[PDB]
RNA sequence: AUAGGUUAAUGAGGCGAACCGGGGGAACUGAAACAUCUAAGUACCCCGAGGAAAAGAAAUCAACCGAGAUUCCCCCAGUAGC
RNA sequence: UUGACACUGAACAUUGAGCCUUGAUGUGUAGGAUAGGUGGGAGGCUUUGAAGUGUGGACGCCAGUCUGCAUGGAGCCGACCUUGAAAUACCACCCUUUAAUGUUUGAUGUUCUAACGUUGACCCGUAAUCCGGGUUGCGGACAGUGUCUGGUGGGUAGUUUGAC
């Protein structure tokens, strides 16, 4: 699903790169451990200036 | 023996990127910095099958500017190496040149037609670069 | 009871037609799966028996927005 | 921190002729046998509700003219169709 | 009971394909030419240090071109003639076949853990071998379950099995 990074994590992380990973991978590993951010409309806006720049 | 000269000229275009013809006609006048009157070697690719003899196009292209006639026929793989004039010709003389080949071929479009005609255009100016437009 | 706790899906009956059109009553079961959903607001996992489609409703609306309706209906977990 | 535990507050529970909405759902029979089909979503079963209940203000029809939520009644027609 | 999809993930390697740029690759008869092909049209090149040529990648229809550091050094070719075309003198599109890359899914291998399973241990809700929750170990994207689907199926059901 559409998810935006929060951490480093290799091969798919660069702190702020929207990746289309697999659902199970996002919902059971990246989201619960905070490794990523649920890429919903407002969270996309919450990143660009607050924790991106 | 491709070295610095043609490569600096190739820095103007990209083999992957497809531009518009309005850019290539002004860029080819900057592509050829040669000391002799050259031209452009365009290898336009067809949109139908050139194996079936009933559909192949062979004839003459109308160039109202002046040369004003260029004989063009299809190739083995299915292209036409029709020139679009000398490099010394100006912008609008080349703008109206490629449009002349377009509608002349579009209204003389063959019987068992299957789709829009012009798909790939391979503009290759004499001493210029490898340009890719539609 | 085989009921999706977020949508309201349940086994709806049907007909198991043969080639010769023999109507024999059958039953379409939802693809339910007990899953633990990590709620960050409560900083706690919430095991819920939901359908595969229900999971996709969660991925779209948001787990907390979904649980808003559950306490609104009393679908106590 | 929650799960949990105790007490207070408010409501519910059950019965009931049919009618109403919904969840399930026959066979006999007809077909001159019988399996598609019919019987019939009827019988029966379960839940909920009111005094009526349900539906209900068009992402509806019509027809290039117009009508304007739903429900019930009489035709349309045993026709168009299946 | 079989396979597909769903719950269902991650890397790593190998292996098919696609794709980006790409160096190569492409002898009719002719031939200085391993001219693919069409090929616009006669100068490239360069003193951001060259050919000849040793060896080598290379291709190897073995008729050969290209040529990685290169002492060498400032030139190395042409167009053109014997070609149905004119040529790695400069030459694109980049394709038939190659190879590399980023990427993209497919199928196999190997490991991992975080979904999922745990009728393993332990603590608590509690004076309960229920259940739930928490720790932890073990398995682990298998297993198992839903939808579709081929096979099997007298286990079960509805029925037929003519008249003379």
């Amino acid at each position: 699903m559409q998810v935006i990074l929060l951490d480093k994590v290799a091969n798919l992380g660069s702190l702020g790169d929207q990746v289309n990973v697999k659902a199970g991978y996002a919902r059971n590993f990246l989201v619960p451990q905070g490794k990523a951010v649920p890429a919903t409309k407002k969270n996309i806006e919450f990143f660009e200036a607050r924790r991106a720049e | 023996k491709l070295t610095k000269r043609m490569r600096v000229i190739r820095e103007k275009v990209d083999a992957t990127k497809q531009y518009d013809i309005n850019e290539a006609i002004a860029l080819l006048k900057e592509l050829a910095t040669a000391k002799f009157v050259e031209s452009v070697d365009v290898a336009v690719n067809l949109g139908i099958d050139a194996r079936k003899s009933d559909q192949n196009v062979r004839g003459a292209t109308v160039l109202p500017h002046g040369t004003g006639q260029v004989r063009y026929r299809n190739d083995k793989n299915g292209i036409i190496h029709t020139t679009i004039g000398k490099v010394d010709f100006d912008a609008d003389k080349l703008k109206e040149n490629l449009e002349a080949l377009l509608v002349a071929l579009k209204k003389a479009k063959p019987t068992q037609a299957k789709g829009v005609y012009i798909k790939k255009v391979s503009i290759s100016t004499t001493m210029g670069a490898g340009v890719a437009v539609d | 009871s085989r009921v999706c706790q977020v949508t309201g899906k349940r086994p709806v009956t049907g007909n198991n037609r043969s080639h010769a059109l023999n109507a024999t009553k059958r039953r379409f079961l939802p693809n339910l799966h007990s899953h633990r959903f990590w709620v960050e607001s409560e900083k706690r996992f919430v095991t819920l028996r939901v359908s595969a489609k229900g999971m996709r409703v969660i991925d779209k609306k948001g787990i907390d927005t979904v649980l808003a309706e559950l306490r609104a209906r009393g679908e106590k977990y």
